[PDB]
RNA sequence: CGCGACCUCAGAUCAGACGUGGCGACCCGCUGAAUUUAAGCAUAUUAGUCAGCGGAGGAAAAGAAACUAACCAGGAUUCCCUCAGUAACGGCGAGUGAACAGGGAAGAGCCCAGCGCCGAAUCCCCGCCCCGCGGCGGGGCGCGGGAAAUGUGGCGUACGGAAG
């Protein structure tokens, strides 16, 4: 029995909805649990970047968003083989790889290769055994000046 | 029934010993609430199941 | 004799390979070289048996 | 290798060679009982594709499921209710006969664990299937690090949660635009995520 | 007098049974004294003798199995009593050896490509 | 071999006896129904003492898992006296009553003075 | 006749006390129980009566083993050791 | 006729292990109504809901594209905000109704069969010795027994791979 004037409307409450209701009273409990887990992970990987590995410049698809630039899944292996980083060693030293991504372009590939080289210039690789250094390795006086950075490694500006 | 089986006579033997009242020193205890045996059973009134 | 079911099953399978029109790709395994040739083949092949444990 | 030849051989099922073999095996398997142990696979290539390795502990059963649809198990007609639900005999079951064949042997051997299963023969009134099983407490698999995943207690009765290759295919499960109604874990997890109110604290 | 579990452990196997049946006899005589009408000095002692029976039988049943699981410990097949009775799922979890052992392809992968300790600059 | 009978039956095969590589239990279970905990106490009612005097017998309460042979061997081990016969019933409270009729050269009143009932 | 008169003819009992659930529902002619379903291996249990389940779920009786495993859990099922003597 | 292999198939109180049943709030597979709404009612709706059955774990399931897209392209799964009460479905009536994209939480990838190449290079069990043994394991010796060529292990799997 609708009254004089107003929207005629379709509330989706014809099902039994009170049995399936999600109350969010553990919202601050999860916002404490996540940051406790995050502090524990950031202590556990002790000099390593707290956000995780490095993730590439990508364009969005789908006409509404292609002007913008996101962080992607991982560095494409075509973008790795011309940066000189091996596809297995990248994930060890902290470079996210996905093999699924193609490279339609050349500008994006050169930007990601420049990004990988600018990253590889900045990592401080500790020796795999602390007493004896090796060739693919950083100097001893640079080891004391390492620290975890916060936020994403080389944050993507548009 | 004077032809009882052993488990039925076993059952009746326990339900007979449970019909004994409280011992009268129980209501001399400190933290006691029990005035009398309340789960008593008279053989006319309640017919025990079985 | 009322034989058990596995004996009757295998004997009736052996009879069905006689009844049914067997294709030549399976008929070709019936023709085996005779026992004067098989002993020659096995006396040659006994020379080159692989080593055991 | 011989497995490519016998794979392409078993692909030509309409041929006279494999037609003779299928009808002889179907006669034999129809004469024999409902759920018995085969000593070795009839399809040695297909068993190796699905996961079987000829080592101590993998056990192959061939079982027959009785072929046909599923009429509604109801007294005489008499499915009480509206004329939508008056269907009795042209109803079809949600899972497949191969999945039923997996779970019948998986229930008959509760100690063992159903790995996968395949097709051996058929006639008008039965399907036959060789379901291959793994004995999860044998030391030839509990000391093998790439098949000791099935010895873990998570994978008890894969055939009855529907986690095998032929039990999976009735869950509507997959990536795509064709499988929107199962994103989440299942078509029940999809339904449950969709038909709730996320009543937040603030709103 | 007051029998306790310390000094019973040094006694040998027949001496403990020779004390056991003596305590059995004393418990039976105290039951007869309970029925005929006896003093509270004995109807209190009727608990002491039962717990004395228990204190002796505990020492027999402990020393018997302390001998048995030292007899059976070098062997691969122990009886089900001597086997460790934790929960049923963890008596059939994979053990510390066969959970630890890795396939050699994964040994080559974690040999050639170990996770490195590193840090990046700001 | 000639098949005389037109039926086939299962041929009798060999089968070995249990030779286990470890016993299931570690040690045999202790006999909890022994000659002390099989006899709880003797009665001291007037219907039991009148039974003791003339009939030359003893009246005991035993637990309900005991045979008459077990009560006979138990009384002969405990009080080292021969037993003529044993009559058992189960009382309505649920525990077994035994009537140990003694040998005629053994009086019940003297062995009652021995065991403590008067 | 169907009432007070016909209530006299009842002497032969239908049920008896079962030997698994202990309740008096063991139907003598069917030889099966009404509350637990005795000769079936699985317990008779339906959740159209939560009030029939919570009469005997796990929290009802002795828990004479699960009580002990609830306090052996809180040391990680430490077994075979004894505490250090005096 | 016998003796011996193999193949199918029995028998055991044979040696050693494994499954059964319960709780079932959360999870998985199936079966699955009617009240109710449509101011009647039959399609729809309630609803893949209640009840029924099977199976678990500390989480389960899912999961590393036979994907989304149509862009200057993104890139396993799951969850949240949103798309959206939208596209759509529906006696187009009542009602029903997702996804892609974007922002976040988290983030991890991998392994066989096949094609091949290495003298089965592989695995299980029992016997003896040394160590440890209340998660039965490490080594040595067995002209000791089996499995396996009707294919075990090593390399190798779509990101290619092998050999020289
Ligand atoms: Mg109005
Ligand atoms: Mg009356
Ligand atoms: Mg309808
Ligand atoms: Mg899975
Ligand atoms: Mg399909
Ligand atoms: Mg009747
Ligand atoms: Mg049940
Ligand atoms: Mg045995
Ligand atoms: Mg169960
Ligand atoms: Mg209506
Ligand atoms: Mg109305
Ligand atoms: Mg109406
Ligand atoms: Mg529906
Ligand atoms: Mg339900
Ligand atoms: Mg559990
Ligand atoms: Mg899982
Ligand atoms: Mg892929
Ligand atoms: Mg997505
Ligand atoms: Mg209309
Ligand atoms: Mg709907
Ligand atoms: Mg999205
Ligand atoms: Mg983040
Ligand atoms: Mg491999
Ligand atoms: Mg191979
Ligand atoms: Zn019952």
């Amino acid at each position: 029995a609708p009254s004089r004037n107003g929207m005629i409307l379709k509330p989706h409450f014809h099902k039994d909805w009170q049995r399936r209701v999600a109350t969010w009273f553990n919202q601050p409990a999860r916002k404490i649990r996540r940051r406790k887990a995050r502090q524990a992970r950031a202590r556990r990987i002790a000099p390593r970047p707290a956000a995780g590995p490095i993730r590439p410049i990508v364009r969005c698809p789908t006409v509404r968003y292609h002007t913008k630039v996101r962080a992607g899944r991982g560095f494409s292996l075509e973008e790795l083989r011309v940066a000189g980083i091996h596809k297995k060693v990248a994930r060890t030293i902290g470079i996210s790889v996905d093999p699924r991504r193609r490279n339609k372009s050349t500008e994006s590939l050169q930007a990601n290769v420049q990004r990988l080289k600018e990253y590889r210039s900045k990592l401080v690789l500790f020796p795999r055994k602390p007493s004896a250094p090796k060739k693919g390795d950083s100097s001893a006086e640079e080891l004391k000046l390492a620290t975890q950075l916060t936020g994403p490694v080389m944050p993507i500006r548009n | 029934s004077s032809h009882k089986t052993f488990r039925i006579k076993r059952f009746l033997a326990k339900k007979q010993k449970q019909n004994r009242p409280i011992p009268q020193w129980i209501w001399m205890k400190t933290g006691n609430k029990i005035r009398y045996n309340s789960k008593r059973r008279h053989w006319r009134r309640t017919k025990l199941g079985l | 004799v009322k034989w058990p079911r596995y004996i009757r099953l295998q004997r009736q399978r052996a009879i069905l390979y006689k009844r049914l029109k067997v294709p030549p790709a399976i008929n070709q395994f019936t023709q085996v070289l005779d026992r004067q040739t098989a002993t020659q083949l096995l006396k040659l092949a006994h020379k080159y048996r692989p080593e055991t444990k | 290798g011989a497995y490519k030849y016998i794979q392409e051989l078993w692909r030509k099922k309409q041929s006279d060679v494999m037609r003779f073999l299928l009808r002889v095996r179907c006669w034999q398997y129809r004469q024999l009982s409902a759920l018995h142990r085969a000593p070795r696979p009839t399809r040695p290539d297909k068993a190796r594709r699905l996961g079987y390795k000829a080592k101590q502990g993998y056990v192959i059963y061939r079982i027959r499921v009785r072929r046909g649809g599923r009429k509604r198990p109801v007294p005489k007609g008499a499915t009480y209710g509206k004329p939508v639900h008056h269907g009795v005999n042209q109803l079809k079951f949600a899972r497949s006969l191969q999945s039923v064949a997996e779970e019948r042997a998986g229930r008959h051997c509760g100690a063992l664990r159903v790995l996968n299963s395949y097709w051996v023969g058929e006639d008008s009134t039965y399907k036959f299937f060789e379901v291959i099983l793994i004995d999860p407490f044998h030391k030839a698999i509990r000391r093998n690090p790439d098949t000791q995943w099935i010895t873990k207690p998570v994978h008890k009765h894969r055939e009855m949660r529907g986690l095998t290759s032929a039990g999976r295919k009735s869950r509507g499960l997959g990536k795509g635009h064709k499988f929107h109604h199962t994103i989440g874990g299942s078509r029940r997890a999809a339904w449950r995520r969709r038909n709730t109110l996320q009543l937040h604290r603030y709103r | 007098a007051k029998i306790k579990a310390r000094d019973l452990r040094g006694k040998k196997k027949e001496e403990l049974l020779k004390q056991l049946d003596d305590l059995k006899v004393e418990l039976s005589q105290l039951r007869v004294a309970k029925v005929t009408g006896g003093a509270a000095s004995k109807l209190s002692k009727i608990r002491v003798v039962r717990k004395s029976i228990a204190r002796v039988l505990t020492v027999i049943n402990q020393t018997q199995k302390e001998n048995l699981r030292k007899f059976y410990k070098g062997k691969k097949y122990k009886p089900l009593d001597l086997r460790p009775k934790k929960t049923r799922a963890m008596r059939r979890r994979l053990n510390k050896h066969e959970e630890s052992l890795k396939t050699k392809k994964q040994q080559r992968k974690e040999r050639l490509y170990p996770l490195r300790k590193y840090a990046v600059k700001a | 071999k000639i098949r005389t009978s037109p039926t086939f039956r299962r041929p009798k095969t060999l089968r070995l006896r249990r030779q286990p590589k470890y016993p299931r239990k570690s040690a045999p279970r202790r006999n909890k129904l022994d000659h002390y905990a099989i006899i709880k106490f003797p009665l001291t009612t007037e219907s039991a003492m009148k039974k003791i005097e003339d009939n030359n017998t003893l009246v005991f309460i035993v637990d309900v898992k005991a045979n008459k042979h077990q009560i006979k061997q138990a009384v002969k081990k405990l009080y080292d006296i021969d037993v003529a016969k044993v009559n058992t019933l189960i009382r309505p409270d649920g525990e077994k009553k035994a009537y140990v009729r003694l040998a005629p050269d053994y009086d019940a009143l003297d062995v009652a003075n021995k065991i403590g009932i008067i | 006749t169907k009432g007070t008169s016909s209530f006299g003819k009842r002497r032969n009992k239908t049920h008896t006390l079962c030997r698994r659930c202990g309740s008096k529902a063991y139907h003598l002619q069917k030889s099966t129980c009404g509350k637990c379903g005795y000769p079936a291996k699985r317990k008779r249990k339906y959740n159209w009566s939560a009030k029939a389940k919570r009469r005997n779920t796990t929290g009802t009786g002795r828990m004479r083993h699960l009580k002990i495993v609830y306090r052996r859990f809180r040391h990680g099922f430490r077994e075979g050791t004894t505490p250090k003597p005096k």
